[PDB]
C-alpha cells in the first residue's frame, strides 16, 4: 500500500499497523503462534529506505494494533509506503493476516 | 570612613573656621529636564557662587533631616524651597511632579571656594575638596503660593519590590517587546489589537499568542501554555 | 502534624499558574512547578530500526 | 479627570474561545477494544483489551 504526504508543517509520523489473527491450528485441533514481518519505506533521496524491521509474534483471534513513530522526515513532497516480507498464507490453519 | 581629604580635616580640628556652604544640584536628566543648580546665599561680591565652574544661583533652599542609619526604617530626609515667583510649579506641571530626578549636595567650606567670589581672592583655593552625597526625590509633600516641599529617599530602597518576581502565567508574555529577552528586531507588523498596520509609530504587541504569532517568534513566548488545564 | 518548614527548602511539586518561577542558589534537592502532564499509550519502537513485537 | 472612562471601557484584545469547549479535561473514548472467547484452560472466558 503506498500513499504521499502533503502537508507543510510535520515533525514526526506514527505508523499503526497490526495482524488480525495469528492462530495456528493443527489437524488434531491445536493451536500454536506464528510469526509474520513488515517494513516500513520513505522515499529518501531516489530510491526507498527500509526505516523499520518489524517481527509480531504471538498467538491472538483478535486484532492487536502497534504503532512505532518515525522521525527526520525528508521534504514535503516525499511518499510512503509499506510491503510485506511473509509468504501469503496459502492453507487456512495459517490465518496470519496483516 | 569616608576618603575626606587631609585638608579638610585640617579645617575640621582648628578652633576657629570659615563659614560652611552647601550647594544643591537639581537632576532631571533621566526624567527628561535640565539640571538645576541652586544655592542658599551669593557671594561677598554680589554674584552667583562659584565653585569649579558650575555657577551655583542664589535661591531660598534648605534640607533637613539627612542622617546615616541602618537599623530601622529608611532616612528619608526632607527639602524644602520657596516658589514665590512660581519656578517649582513650571517644573512640576512640566517634569510630572518632579518625581524620580536626582539630587546632589554638596559641602565645600568658604575656605577652599573659588577665588572669582572674594574681592581679594584666595590663595587657600583647591577644587578637589567636597563631600557629595546622592539621594532620589520620593514625593511632593505640599506646594503653594509661598513653597514647595518634597521628601527625597535613597537610591537603594526596597518599598514595593518583590525578590523573585517572574510570574508564570498560561495567555500573557511578560517580556518587555523588542527587549532582549523577547529578541524580535524587524518591520512593524500589528497594533495592540492585532490589527495589521506598518507604520513604526503604532507596532505594540498585544502580548498574546496571536500578537506573538504576528512575528513568528512562538519560539520566546514568555507565557507558559496549557497551564490552566493542569492547575484546575 | 508537627512537621517544621523553612523558607529556602520545597521537596514537592506545586502548581504552575499565578506562581512565582523559583531560584535555587546551591546544590540541593529540589521539586519543580508542573509545566506539562500527561498519560498516553506508548510506541513499540525503541528508536532502532529493528523493534521485535511479543515473544 | 472625565476622560479616563473611555479609556478603560475600551478593554483589550483576547485571544482564545470563549466557549472553550473544543478540548477540556473529559478523556476520550480507549482506542481499541477487544474481547476474545478462548477455551484454551479448558474453561470459556473472556480477555478484554
Ligand atoms: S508575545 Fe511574542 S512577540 Fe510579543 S513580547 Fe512576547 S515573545 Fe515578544
Amino acid at each position: 500500500i503506498t500513499r504521499t504526504i502533503t502537508s507543510a508543517n510535520i515533525d514526526r509520523l506514527r505508523f499503526t499497523f497490526g495482524v488480525q489473527a495469528l492462530v495456528e491450528t493443527t489437524s488434531k485441533g491445536d493451536r500454536n503462534p506464528s510469526e509474520v514481518r513488515l517494513l516500513v519505506q520513505i522515499q529518501r533521496n531516489g530510491g526507498w529506505v527500509t526505516e523499520k524491521d518489524i517481527t509480531i509474534k504471538g498467538k491472538t483471534t483478535s486484532q492487536y494494533l502497534a504503532s512505532v513513530v518515525m522521525g527526520n522526515l525528508p521534504p514535503r513532497p516525499f511518499n510512503i509506503r509499506m510491503r510485506r516480507m511473509t509468504p501469503d498464507s496459502t492453507t487456512d490453519q495459517l490465518q496470519n493476516k496483516t | 570612613m569616608q576618603d575626606i581629604r587631609q585638608e579638610t580635616l585640617n579645617e575640621c580640628t582648628r578652633a576657629e573656621q570659615s563659614a560652611s556652604v552647601v550647594l544643591w544640584e537639581i537632576d532631571l536628566t533621566e526624567v527628561g529636564g535640565e539640571r538645576y543648580f541652586f544655592c542658599n546665599e551669593q557671594n561677598e561680591k554680589g554674584e552667583p557662587v562659584t565653585w569649579q565652574g558650575r555657577q551655583y544661583q542664589p535661591y531660598p533652599i534648605q534640607g533637613s533631616g539627612f542622617e546615616l542609619n541602618g537599623k530601622g526604617t529608611s532616612t528619608r530626609p526632607t527639602l524644602t524651597v520657596s516658589n514665590l515667583y512660581g519656578m517649582v510649579t513650571g517644573m512640576a506641571e512640566d517634569m510630572q511632579s518632579l518625581v524620580g530626578g536626582t539630587v546632589v549636595r554638596r559641602k565645600v567650606y568658604a575656605r577652599f571656594l573659588d577665588a572669582v567670589n572674594f574681592v581679594n581672592g584666595n590663595s587657600y583655593a583647591d577644587p578637589e575638596q567636597e563631600v557629595i552625597s546622592r539621594w532620589r526625590i520620593e514625593q511632593c509633600s505640599e506646594l503653594s503660593a509661598v513653597s514647595a516641599s518634597f521628601v527625597l529617599s535613597t537610591p537603594t530602597e526596597t518599598d514595593g519590590a518583590v525578590f523573585p518576581g517572574r510570574i508564570m502565567l498560561a495567555n500573557t508574555c511578560t517580556w518587555t517587546y523588542r527587549g532582549d529577552e523577547c529578541g524580535y528586531s524587524g518591520p512593524a507588523v500589528a497594533d495592540e489589537y492585532d490589527q495589521p498596520t506598518s507604520d513604526i509609530t503604532k507596532d505594540k504587541c498585544s502580548k498574546c499568542l496571536s500578537g506573538c504569532k504576528f512575528r513568528n517568534n512562538v519560539g520566546n513566548f514568555g507565557g507558559f501554555l496549557s497551564i490552566n488545564k493542569l492547575s484546575q | 502534624n508537627g512537621k517544621q518548614n523553612t523558607y529556602f527548602s520545597s521537596l514537592d511539586n506545586m502548581v504552575a499558574q499565578g506562581n512565582v518561577l523559583p531560584v535555587l542558589y546551591g546544590e540541593m534537592r529540589v521539586g519543580s512547578r508542573v509545566v506539562s502532564q500527561e498519560i498516553s499509550t506508548a510506541d513499540e519502537g525503541d528508536g532502532g530500526q529493528v523493534v521485535v513485537i511479543g515473544r | 479627570v472625565p476622560e479616563k472612562e473611555a479609556i478603560v471601557d475600551n478593554g483589550a484584545h483576547f485571544d482564545g474561545e470563549q466557549s472553550g469547549t473544543v478540548n477540556g479535561v473529559t478523556p476520550p473514548a480507549v482506542q481499541h477494544l477487544t474481547a476474545e472467547v478462548t477455551a484454551d484452560s479448558g474453561e470459556y472466558q473472556v480477555l478484554a483489551r
